[PDB]
């Protein structure tokens, strides 16, 4: 992509989209680690 | 039939994982009752049940020592369990991959001798494999080659999914398949011919070339040979020539290729014993070597885990997150680096 072709507001929309994508994957891994504690812990309760 | 009504885990003790492809994971297992080792594949039902079952119905109606035997099925937790014959040594493609070495003639002849037996068996029943290649020829722990992962009738003109995935890899296709958009028994012989070169050189002719370009070459150019034909015998060389015959009416049948010297003078399956042990041994060395690595630098493993190795992972769980999401923050600073460098310029111009 030749990003030099876009304007400030446009380009800004892209940074926003990449951030919206980042937060949605940083929270996708948190939901992964918080579903893992709830299983390691429930397993400790079986010991 | 009574063992089919029982639940899977209660009939077989599933052991180590063996690998995967594009439709699920393959596993090793042991029949608790007779001790006969079997294989068990696990596919997600949600993803096109019709396509999986069609292959199942084709393999189950096959009964040959040269065709991988299918035993039955079960249903368990959104996963359809397929019990298959256990070919421990993996596929010819995997063995060549594992050892990092091509196959010697004698090795090739033996493998081809049984592969041909399978083709003859199939063709005699007026069936077609439609998809012969090294990756679909499986060797068991003893050295017995078997045909697997069959193609299915009409896999070329079936809309888009399979009317496009086969197109992407046409290196084993016979010329008349490209021009007729269909298959004849002798098509498999051509594929076998290419597979012969695949075993000696490690990859088929035109493999490294763009498909679209191959699709045009195969029916146009003269049949391929060895990149170094002096390293191979005259029996071997000639046999290949007889398979790679562009005219499907002048292409030797499976029944006839069994009469060719290269094959008729083939060694017993015991010569594979040595190349098989190395492959399986390396397969084990990688297994243990890799299991000790994933255990160091760190709904079944938890049931099979100890109390103290379960309590210490939970404690070392957070440290794994600061390194997991700090990498994500570095990846997206890279993705936005251009956009910011561009905005930099535009903020300098106005
Ligand atoms: N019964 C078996 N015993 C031992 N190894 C096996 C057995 N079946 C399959 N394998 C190996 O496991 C690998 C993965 O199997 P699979 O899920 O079918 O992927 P794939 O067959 O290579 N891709 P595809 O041809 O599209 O199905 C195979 O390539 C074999 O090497
Ligand atoms: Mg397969």
């Amino acid at each position: 992509v030749e990003w030099d072709a876009f304007s400030i507001p446009e380009l800004q929309n892209f940074l926003t989209i990449l951030e919206k994508e980042e937060q949605d994957k940083i929270q996708q891994v948190q939901k992964k680690y918080d579903k893992f504690r709830q299983k390691l812990e429930e397993a400790l309760r079986e010991s | 039939e009574d063992s089919l009504t029982k639940q899977p885990e209660e009939v077989f003790d599933v052991l180590e994982k063996l690998g995967e492809g594009s439709y699920g994971s393959v596993f090793k297992a042991i029949h608790k009752e007779s001790g006969q080792v079997v294989a068990i594949k696990q596919v997600p039902v949600e993803s096109d049940l019709q396509e999986i079952i069609k292959e199942i119905s084709i393999m189950q109606q096959c009964d040959s020592p040269y065709v991988v035997k299918y035993y039955g099925s079960y249903f368990k937790n959104t996963d359809l369990w397929i019990v298959m014959e256990y070919c421990g040594a993996g596929s010819v493609s995997d063995i060549i991959r594992l050892r990092n070495k091509t196959l010697i003639e004698d090795e090739i002849a033996t493998i081809l001798k049984s592969t041909l037996k399978g083709l003859e068996y199939l063709h005699f029943m007026r069936k077609i494999h439609r998809n012969i290649k090294a990756g679909n020829i499986l060797l068991n722990t003893e050295g017995h080659a078997k045909l697997a992962d069959f193609g299915v009738a009409g896999q070329l003109t079936d809309t888009m999914a399979k009317r496009n995935t086969v197109i992407g890899t046409p290196f084993w296709m016979a010329p008349e398949v490209i021009q007729e958009i269909g298959y004849n028994c002798v098509a498999d012989i051509w594929s076998l011919g290419i597979t012969s070169i695949e075993m000696a050189e490690g990859k088929p002719p035109y493999a490294d070339i763009h498909p679209m370009r191959a699709i045009f070459m195969i029916p146009t150019n003269p049949p391929p040979t060895f990149r170094k034909p002096e390293l191979w015998s005259d029996d071997f060389t000639d046999f290949v020539k007889k398979c790679l015959v562009k005219n499907p009416e002048q292409r030797a049948t499976a029944t006839q290729l069994l009469q060719h010297p290269f094959i008729k003078n083939a060694k017993p399956v015991s010569i594979l014993r040595d190349l098989i042990t190395e492959a399986m041994e390396i397969k084990a060395k990688r297994h243990e070597e890799q299991q000790r690595e994933l255990e160091e630098e760190e709904f079944d493993f938890l049931k099979n885990l100890s109390l103290e190795e379960l309590q210490m992972r939970l404690k070392a769980l957070d440290p794994m997150m600061e390194r997991e999401i700090e990498e994500l923050r570095q990846r997206y600073t890279a993705k936005r680096q251009p956009i910011l460098d561009a905005m930099d310029a535009k903020k300098r111009r106005q």
